[PDB]
């Protein structure tokens, strides 16, 4: 029934391993710091480089 | 009485500043924000432009003439100033007439008003109402048709000092009618119809949900027509009167009523541009 | 019957305990020493006019120039942002629409709405390529996995993977309690997440067709979904005036974006390139730009007459444009 | 090169088409049919005649109606409609919805939710009381007391200003006026005059409901225009 389809789903969803939140936060910070050089919204763009202006 | 002259100049400058400030505020509110761009708001923009050009052109020159008791500029510039004055007054009053007609069609024909009025139609009617105003003002003044046969008037028309208005039966009557009397009757008829519709709607509401928990309409109509009739009716009445009878009235009262008609333009932005959207835009600009 | 209910509660308690144990230190502590991005000022470079009614959804093309916007007037308009001119105009059989998408190949345009059918239009040929049917509710959002298969977020609480050529649902994902209101695709086609009108937001795997993780941080409904650019995180929008970020590997929420000045919901959320600025379109008349790591309102986008209902950043991250309930689009930079 | 000219020509053609579409779209008025499934919305829709659309025109005015078919978040789509048509089974006081509450009470709850919705603040709702003959039969004959099902009926009295229909019994008039007054009290409690409610007593036999819809749409537009200019 519906109860089995949910109990089995919860059983199969809690078995996955979890990485520490510190590692995930460090990964996000590293990605942002590495790719911030290529962000055109974050940093002002030159008039020649800016296509909209 | 130099104190009286100083006070008159001060109040004239105050009126000039108030008219210019209010009109530029309204026009920049219309221009800057695309939300206010509405088919009915084009008429408001036209009225604001007419009042603004009047306040920038004829109010300062008229005040200078009143204070200095003479016309310092050239003879042709006097005719140009008179033409600008007539054009501005006629355009403003006809713009109020157009706004009243647009409102009438908005209430009396709720379904057809959506398609009857369009942006292109609004532009065409604004251009037409500006063109008809110019024909009654620039064409007679520039082609010397309003020129009278009075001895002293024709004597001073050559003189550089005389810039006072002088006209015969024909131009005075025609200009007064076209500028004020037709708009007056059109606006009073359409506002009577709108008031009848509002009263019918209020009666329907009372019959519908009156058991559970027309002052506003009367107050709004008084604020709309009152500020216009009280400011322009005396001037045109005395216009027709003194043209009919030479010694009926003096010139000082005529100038005073004309200046009341001038200062009427200050109340128009407050009388019409009072929507909550207008107030929000003004607060944003401030 | 009731015996199995206790097992589900025990499993939920165990999952919550494991998630709590995983949270050694919040993201705010780790990012404390990093420098703020400062105030970000943006201006409306180009305003796209031509729409007849309110716009709900928009999707940038594979390139950074082409757009597509859906409105209740019954017309999809494809714009050219570089010159602010319309390219194509497509009518619809149904007046009311809720979503639109642009194929990565740049040849197909998918549109949905209250009509449960999903319409795909051939830009390169504007006839209806296929009218996908089978959902029993409105289509909140549709996306292009490729030029041959799409995924939809139906109102029947079931997101289903479609096949354009076959015209039938290849796989149907079920489990959400409420109606699904948002959907986003990961940089890879393997995974995608969908936010429903219930508190929970679920992660789905296309290869297996079974949900892998479920996040229930929010208290109100979900309205916007967007992955982090790398694909290891995603942020959600809610009607409770709170935007929250979740980490897939950590399986728990990291930070929440909220302010006492805002008591209105969020209608659209997208991530800027490099994942540093979180652009969220709020239910009020303006838009607030959030710092992804510091939860600081770096910039505010204002100038929309009505509620902002769409928001999207280009693939190359060149610019962002918002689709509001006013009939005008606005491209910011 | 010629790409700019081609794009300009495409823009000109699309702009002309969109101007024509805007004219025809502003020419017509939309309507939403939101009523209970047991209230006989289908028969009323047929009487005027995923989502069902109905097009009908009166006095060269094109009315366009949509019938849908839970917490509903599709309501936010209809934030700009001329009116919302609500059909309620006036005879459903006795019947209880399957799995139990009074059907009329469920309709009242739905009306309260719709009226107080944030997105529907400015939209007036047109109220249709369907199946009046069944209500008249139930009130005139049968062992069913309105007071037992609805406690407020015992204190309620027929208003003096109320005008009963020609050749109508007093008990049925009191019952129908109480049913109408429940909705009207739900409506008039909230709102600042932006949107109103227009109750109507209709039956399947009646064939003048389209004229009523036309008149009510005209009144709604007139009220909106009057309140916009601050004369109402
Ligand atoms: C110089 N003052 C003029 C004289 C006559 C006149 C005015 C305004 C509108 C008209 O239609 C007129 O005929 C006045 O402003």
């Amino acid at each position: 029934a519906q109860a089995r389809k949910l109990v089995e789903q919860l059983k199969m969803e809690a078995n996955i391993d979890r990485i520490k939140v510190s590692k995930a936060a460090a990964d996000l910070m590293a990605y942002c710091e590495a790719h911030a050089k290529e962000d055109p919204l974050l940093t002002p763009v030159p008039a020649s480089e800016n296509p909209f202006r | 009485d130099e104190v009286w002259v100083v006070g008159m100049g001060i109040v004239m400058s105050l009126i000039v500043l108030a008219i210019v400030f209010g009109n530029v505020l309204v026009i920049t509110a219309i221009a800057k924000f695309e939300r206010l761009q509405t088919v009915t708001n084009y008429f408001i923009t036209s009225l604001a432009c007419a009042d603004l050009v009047m306040g920038l052109a004829v109010v300062p020159f008229g005040a200078a003439h009143i204070l200095t008791k003479t016309w310092t500029f050239g003879n042709f510039w006097c005719e140009f100033w008179t033409s600008i004055d007539v054009l501005c007054v006629t355009a403003s009053i006809e713009t109020l007439c157009v706004i009243a007609v647009d409102r009438y069609f908005a209430i009396t024909s709720p379904f057809k008003y959506q398609s009857l009025l369009t942006k292109n139609k609004a532009r065409v009617i604004i251009l037409m109402v500006w063109i008809v105003s110019g024909l009654t003002s620039f064409l007679p003044i520039q082609m010397h048709w309003y020129r009278a046969t009075h001895q002293e008037a024709i004597n001073c028309y050559a003189e550089e000092t005389c810039c006072d208005f002088f006209t015969n039966q024909a131009y005075a009557i025609a200009s007064s009618i076209v500028s004020f009397y037709v708009p007056l009757v059109i606006m009073v008829f359409v506002y009577s119809r709108v008031f009848q519709e509002a009263k019918r709607q209020l009666q329907k509401i009372d019959k519908s949900e009156g058991r559970f928990h027309e002052h506003k309409a009367l107050k709004t109509l008084g604020i709309i027509m009152g500020t216009f009739t009280l400011c322009w009716l005396p001037f045109f009445i005395v216009n027709i009167v003194h043209v009919i009878q030479d010694n009926l009235i003096r010139k000082e009262v005529y100038i005073l009523l004309n200046w009341i008609g001038y200062v009427n333009s200050g109340f128009n932005p407050l009388i019409y541009c009072r929507s909550p959207d207008f107030r929000i835009a003004f607060q944003e600009l401030l | 019957l009731d015996q199995l209910r206790q097992e589900a509660e025990q499993l939920k308690n165990q999952i919550r305990d494991a998630r709590k144990a995983c949270a050694d230190a919040t993201l705010s502590q780790i990012t404390n020493n990093i420098d703020p991005v400062g105030r970000i000022q943006m201006r409306t470079r180009r305003t796209l006019r031509g729409h007849l009614a309110k716009i709900y959804a928009m999707h940038w093309g594979t390139d950074s120039r082409l757009l597509v916007s859906a409105s209740q007037d019954g017309k999809l308009i494809i714009w050219d942002s570089y010159t602010t001119n319309k390219v194509h105009a497509i009518p619809l059989r149904s007046s009311w629409v809720m979503t639109c998408a642009y194929a990565p190949s740049g040849n197909y345009v998918a549109c949905g709405g209250l009509d449960n059918i999903c319409s795909i239009y051939n830009l390169k040929t504007v006839r209806v390529s296929r009218e996908l049917a089978g959902h029993t509710g409105y289509l909140s959002c549709c996306r292009f996995l490729d030029d041959n298969q799409i995924v939809t977020s139906s109102g029947d609480t079931t997101c289903a993977l479609w096949d354009i050529e076959t015209g039938q649902q290849t796989t149907t994902f079920t489990g959400h309690t409420g109606d699904v209101m948002s959907l986003s695709l990961a940089p890879d086609t393997r995974l995608f997440v969908s936010g429903a009108c219930d508190a929970s937001a679920k992660l789905w795997d296309v290869r297996e067709g079974m949900c892998r993780q479920t996040f229930t941080g929010h208290e109100s409904d979900i309205n916007a979904i967007c992955f982090f650019p790398n694909g290891n995180a995603f942020a959600t929008g809610s009607d409770d005036a709170t935007c929250r970020l979740f980490d897939l590997r950590a399986d728990q929420e990291l930070m929440t974006y909220s302010h006492d000045n805002i008591i209105c919901g969020i209608t659209s959320v997208s991530f800027s390139k490099s994942g540093r600025l979180l652009l969220a379109g709020y239910d009020d008349f303006n838009c607030n730009v959030w710092d992804a790591l510091k939860a600081d309102r770096a910039g505010v986008l204002a100038g929309h007459d009505n509620r902002v209902s769409c928001l999207g950043v280009t693939d190359d991250g060149m610019a962002v444009a918002t689709g509001s309930w006013d009939s005008f689009l606005k491209i910011w930079n | 090169r010629n790409e700019e000219k081609a794009q300009r020509e495409a823009n000109k053609k699309i702009e002309k088409q969109l101007q024509k579409d805007k004219q025809v779209y502003r020419a017509t008025h939309r309507l939403l049919l939101l009523g209970a499934g047991e209230s006989g919305k289908s028969t009323i829709v047929k009487q005027m005649r995923g989502i069902f659309e109905t097009k009908f025109q009166v006095d060269k005015v094109n009315f366009h109606m949509f019938d849908v078919g839970e917490r509903r978040k599709w309501i936010q789509c209809f934030n700009d409609v001329t009116a919302i048509i609500f059909v309620v089974a006036s005879s459903s006081y006795n019947m209880v919805i399957r799995e139990q509450t009074n059907r009329l009470q469920e309709a009242l709850n739905l009306f309260k939710s719709i009226w107080n919705n944030r997105w529907l603040r400015t939209i007036s709702v047109i109220l249709f009381l369907n199946k009046q003959d069944l209500l008249a039969e139930k009130v005139l004959a049968g062992k069913s007391k309105i007071e037992d099902y609805f406690p407020e009926f015992a204190r309620y009295t027929t208003p003096e200003d109320a005008t009963p229909e020609p050749g109508e019994d007093p008990r049925v008039t009191r019952a129908k006026y109480f049913i109408r007054d429940e909705f009207l009290r739900i409506s008039t409690a909230s709102g600042d005059g932006r949107h109103y409610c227009y109750p109507h007593f209709t039956c399947a036999v009646d064939t003048e409901n389209i004229r009523r819809v036309f008149n009510d749409c005209r009144d709604i537009i007139q009220r909106m225009h009057l309140r916009q200019y601050e004369l109402l």
